[PDB]
């Protein structure tokens, strides 16, 4: 099936011809143009005042790259290399150690902010929901240094909050 | 000593090299291209400013991720600049304005300025202190300029007895203040015997010093290779260019070599001559 | 076996068989392989000589059209003499149909530069000589398009490591931009991921 | 004035402003190549050096076959 | 101190005109381009900033390396960086463009823009939200209200 | 053994190609370092572009010949134009250290490099 295009003519009855010469002297559909510009014109622009509103978004943003923790417990992680194994840049960098206590745990939980394509495959692949992708993307970093997270980084800022990324995946543990 | 202070495989991009260098100034000339044969080298620099930060952005990216690092400090007390070498392998002392400020003099940036940063250095525990110094600073006359730093000279070889005290002569360069002079004239001709000396020979020499010890305590002059008339050489810049007080004096006052101490020869580079460098760099003429 | 997963059609297998039959025997003097899998895209394996006598044959006959050009790449095999794979792939327009003419080529002479007839082939001529360094004699213009200048190494090869020999930085020192050993900042680690236990048991080489 | 002598003065003075030949040592059996110690890029710059200076494009088997000073001045005695 | 004073007045007033407007170079390489010109979308405007799109170098106040560097592309990057004045501002937005990123293992790539040009803001992504890299435009101008240039030249 | 090569019979076509293409490289240099405003002698330029000419000198296969020449005769092009920068034609030369010597007790003091 088609529908193809351009297939007519220039209607030689005296009509046609003296509108496209009417056209073609008289300057028209240009103006037409100017007459669907300025009923844009009269609308309400959709623009948002960015500092106090904020655009809209999802339950399943990938932003932050925050931490969690127990209900009063301990720390999420089990240093099982899932997430080392699976990111595409290779970003994350675990070295582990068990401690005192006889429970599997870290050294080293590093996270490459310049390597982070950000996909979500470091949530989808840990088995116990310890890195999550967090809802808040500001950043804005003056200096290189500052853009190379360390566990500690990590847990401050999933310290910082939880009940943001408890409400998201309160909300949305059921689609995946 | 500890770990990550020895020196690590290759050199350059973050290889971990030998020392940690302090280093006053670094925003003007000679300690920008320092700053970079050290990146080249693969040294981490830490360097205070006391300008806005725009100064330091510009001279920012020459060492690979995080190497150099960037602090404040001030003419005036002694915490700020502890606190800048609290912990430093070598530490380097450039610094000076060629004209006089409101809050500065030629006296006390040469002489107070040494004081206090060689009395924090070795209540600190620092080593291979190198001060520059302009070639041929005497007691004698004609600049306040040569006595300060005749004065500041005196400093660091009495208190600090094992620092390079380190001379060039008058450098030329991509940012010469003399030859600039030159393109910036009008005029006037004089007679004096002179030797330049280009900057690339002199921070190479620097950097060797500074990364080979059992070569300390002794102070070092550079040499230019040349040693004709100042006359000569300015038509030599107009011929090479196509076109037809106080820095003047200094440029007339002084300009000798001197038999007592040991200049490139123990070191072990090779000299670029006046006349292939002045070639690459008298550009911005006419067409 | 029938729900999700793809049946298949005997009809296009017995069509295309038949039709690469009739072709291997309709031009005997280059043909060594013809192969059909099991999803009924056809492939002939050829000799290095008769690249534009089967090119000439295969854009015309009126039971061949196959006038859309496509994929040239040499796909490269080491533990054999000849190494590279010129892979041109071929589409009808009147008959919906793909045919992969694999013709096989070592590292140092030339296949005989497929321009004449495609022209099509010239980029992609010259992406194979820029990436590989499969020499075209008969070519216009052979010049180095998709890599740098003054970078060499024909990097597309498998003795051309991941990252490159040469790496950028700007210097003050000489005011510009220049070239370096390489000096990574971590390692692009290298997983083990080829695990036992024979997968697929119909696949398997004869061992010695 | 394009005589086979001054033809021979003018390259014998551009052999003298050639740089690694040391020293001229000028003859009509000189053989500069093997007597002398030179190399055949030594050679080829020499030919195309006489090209330089004063005039014909003195091909690539011709440029093989001279080998010698005298050889080049009767080449060019032939050629100009 | 009245001095001082003018020389606070004076110095808010010059950065604040600088500050103010602040019209960039969009270069623009890969998909941080296309994200660039979403947030000169009608949504996530530039008008209300002073900010104009403009492809001129000539008069470039920041300049937004956005995309993927690569040696091919470097010395060109980099004449672009000169014939520019010399109050001028680098936004590195993108994960390939502040540190490799995701071709961070590869060859023809330089590692991050740092090895060409300074950078004063970097804002990280893939691709970096235009409100998010809207959000490290305003605290780019937070950068531009800190610079104290006419204190430390009165006082220098 | 049948082997196809690209344009030689013995090293005499060989010998004439390459100096043929030292003689296109000879009338190549001064223009392109008058043209990209460099800073290097024309000597120098001359003496390293015959150096690279003598590395490669131990080579007696002839189709390894042809494609070195084929090589030089591609970049002696994209050299001719403008295509090339100023920063490609530095790289070829060695300005910035690399300082590496080859004495056994220097590779002892900076070690692991054998
Ligand atoms: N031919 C020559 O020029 C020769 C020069 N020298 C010496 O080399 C040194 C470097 O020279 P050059 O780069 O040309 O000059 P600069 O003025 O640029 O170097 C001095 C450095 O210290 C800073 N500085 C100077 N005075 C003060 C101050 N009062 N308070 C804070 N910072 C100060 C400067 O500016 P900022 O504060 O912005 O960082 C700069 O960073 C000088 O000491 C000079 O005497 C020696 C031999 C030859
Ligand atoms: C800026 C500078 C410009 C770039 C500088 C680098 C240019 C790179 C050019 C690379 C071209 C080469 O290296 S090809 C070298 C060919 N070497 C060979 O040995 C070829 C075989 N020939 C021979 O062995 C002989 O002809 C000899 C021994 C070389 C000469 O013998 P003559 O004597 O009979
Ligand atoms: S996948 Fe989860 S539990 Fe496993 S190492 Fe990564 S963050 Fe820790
Ligand atoms: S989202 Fe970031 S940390 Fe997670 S797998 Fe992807 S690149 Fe790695
Ligand atoms: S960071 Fe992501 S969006 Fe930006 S250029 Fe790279 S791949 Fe494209």
């Amino acid at each position: 099936t088609y529908k193809y295009v351009n297939l007519r003519e220039p209607s030689m009855d005296m009509k046609s011809v003296t509108d496209r010469a009417a056209q073609t002297l008289l300057w028209t559909e240009l103006i037409r143009g100017l007459g669907m510009t300025l009923s844009y014109l009269f609308r309400e622009p959709a623009t948002i005042n960015y500092p106090f509103e904020k655009g809209p978004l999802s339950p399943r943003f990938r932003g932050e790259h925050a931490l969690r923790r127990y209900p009063s417990g301990e720390e999420r992680c089990i240093a099982c290399k899932l997430c080392e194994a699976v990111c595409p840049a290779q970003a994350i960098t675990i070295e582990a150690e068990p401690r005192a206590d006889g429970s599997r745990r870290t050294t080293r939980y590093d996270i490459d902010m310049t390597k982070c394509i950000y996909c979500g495959f470091c949530q989808e692949a840990c088995p116990v929901d310890a890195i999550v992708e967090g809802p808040n993307f500001e950043f804005s970093t003056e200096t290189h240094e500052e853009l190379l997270y360390n566990k500690e980084k990590l847990l401050n800022n999933g310290d910082k909050w939880e009940a943001e990324i408890a409400a998201n995946i309160q909300a949305d543990y059921l689609y995946r | 000593l500890h770990h990550a202070v020895i020196p690590h495989g290759k050199g350059g991009r973050s290889s971990v090299s030998g020392i940690v260098a302090t280093v006053f100034g670094a925003t003007g000339f000679l300690g920008r291209y320092l700053v970079n044969h050290l990146g080249r080298m693969g040294s981490q620099v830490i360097v205070p400013y006391r300008c806005e930060p725009y100064d330091t952005m510009h001279l920012r990216p020459m060492g690979d991720l995080g190497q150099i690092i960037f602090m404040d400090w001030n003419g005036r007390d002694k915490d700020s600049i502890r606190r800048a070498v609290e912990h430093s392998n070598v530490v380097i002392n450039l610094v000076g304005r060629e004209w006089e400020t409101k809050n500065f003099d030629f006296e006390d940036v040469f002489v107070k300025i040494p004081q206090a940063i060689a009395q924090v250095s070795k209540e600190a525990g620092v080593e291979k202190f190198i001060h520059i110094s302009h070639l041929n600073a005497d007691i004698k006359s004609s600049s306040k300029y040569l006595r300060n730093k005749a004065v500041g000279e005196k400093e660091v070889r009495e208190t600090f007895p094992e620092a390079t005290i380190i001379k060039p002569a008058d450098i030329f360069g991509r940012e010469d203040r003399f030859l600039n002079y030159f393109a910036n004239i009008r005029s006037l001709g004089k007679k004096t015997v002179k030797q330049p000396v280009y900057i690339v020979d002199v921070t190479k020499g620097i950097i060797n010093a500074i990364k080979d010890p059992d070569a300390r305590g002794k102070t070092f002059a550079f040499v230019g290779p040349n040693r004709y008339l100042l006359f000569d050489l300015v038509q030599y810049v107009f011929a090479v260019a196509h076109r037809p007080r106080d820095k003047v004096e200094r440029i007339h006052t002084t300009d000798r070599t001197l038999p007592h101490l040991p200049g490139l020869e123990d070191l072990g580079v090779q000299a670029t001559p006046l006349e292939l460098k002045a070639i690459e760099v008298l550009r911005r003429h006419r067409t | 076996t029938r729900p999700t997963v793809r049946p298949r059609n005997d009809v296009a297998h017995k069509q295309l068989s038949a039709f690469g039959e009739y072709v291997a025997e309709i031009l005997p003097k280059y043909v060594q392989q013809v192969q059909v899998s099991c999803f009924s895209e056809l492939e002939i394996c050829i000799h290095p000589d008769g690249v534009i006598p089967v090119l000439t044959f295969l854009r015309d006959h009126s039971n061949a059209q196959f006038k859309s050009l496509a994929d040239l790449t040499a796909v490269d095999i080491p533990t054999r003499q000849n190494r590279f794979e010129i892979v041109y792939n071929l589409l009808s327009l009147r008959f919906n149909s793909r045919i992969r003419v694999k013709t096989y080529t070592d590292e140092l002479t030339p296949v005989e530069s497929s321009v004449s007839v495609y022209k099509a082939a010239n980029w992609y001529e010259r992406e194979i000589w820029d990436m590989f360094g499969v020499f075209f004699a008969n070519h216009p213009d052979l010049r180095r398009i998709l890599t740098d200048y003054g970078f060499e190494g024909h990097p597309f090869r498998k003795d051309f490591p991941l990252s490159g020999y040469v790496e950028l930085r700007y210097d003050d020192e000489v005011k510009r931009v220049v070239a370096e050993p390489v000096e990574l900042a971590q390692e692009f680690r290298k997983f083990d991921l080829n695990s036992p236990w024979e997968a697929f048991p119909a696949y398997r080489q004869p061992p010695e | 004035p394009l005589t086979l002598e001054g033809i021979k003065d003018r390259v014998l003075y551009v052999l003298k402003l050639y740089d690694k030949i040391d020293p001229e040592k000028l003859s009509v059996n000189s053989h500069f190549m093997k007597d002398l110690g030179l190399d055949s890029l030594d050679q080829v710059e020499i030919i195309m050096a006489m090209e330089d200076e004063f005039g014909f494009e003195i091909p690539d088997i011709d440029a093989e076959k001279l080998m010698c000073p005298q050889e080049i001045v009767d080449y060019i005695a032939d050629k100009k | 101190s009245r001095g001082e004073y003018v020389v606070a007045k004076l110095d808010d007033l010059i950065n604040w005109a600088r500050r103010s407007s602040l019209w960039p170079m969009t270069f623009g390489l890969a998909c941080c381009a296309v994200e660039m010109m979403h947030m000169a979308a009608p949504r996530y405007d530039m008008d209300r900033f002073g900010v104009v799109f403009r492809a001129s170098p000539r008069q470039s106040d920041v300049m937004i390396v956005a995309g993927t560097l690569t040696n091919k592309m470097a010395p060109a990057l980099r004449k672009v960086y000169d014939q520019m004045p010399e109050p001028r501002y680098v936004v590195s937005m993108g994960s390939c463009a502040n540190g490799g990123g995701y071709y961070h293992y590869s060859y023809s790539v330089v590692r991050g823009c740092d090895r060409i040009v300074p950078v004063d803001i970097y804002v990280p992504g893939c691709p970096p939200t235009a409100e998010a890299l809207l959000y490290g435009i305003l605290q780019l101008q937070k950068k531009i209200k800190r610079e104290k240039r006419l204190r430390i030249w009165y006082r220098r | 053994t049948s082997v196809k090569p690209i344009f030689s019979r013995d090293m005499n076509e060989a010998k004439r190609r390459v100096r043929e293409l030292y003689r296109a490289w000879y009338r190549e240099v001064p223009n392109t370092v008058h043209l990209f405003q460099l800073d290097i002698s024309v000597k120098q330029g001359r003496d390293k572009v015959r150096e690279m000419f003598k590395k490669n000198a131990h080579v007696t296969d002839p189709r390894v010949v042809d494609l070195l020449v084929i090589k030089g005769k591609m970049e002696l092009e994209e050299t001719i134009n403008v295509w090339k920068q100023r920063t490609h034609v530095m790289r070829f030369f060695h300005e910035t250290e690399a300082p590496r010597p080859k004495d056994f007790l220097s590779k002892f003091y900076v070690g692991h490099d054998p």
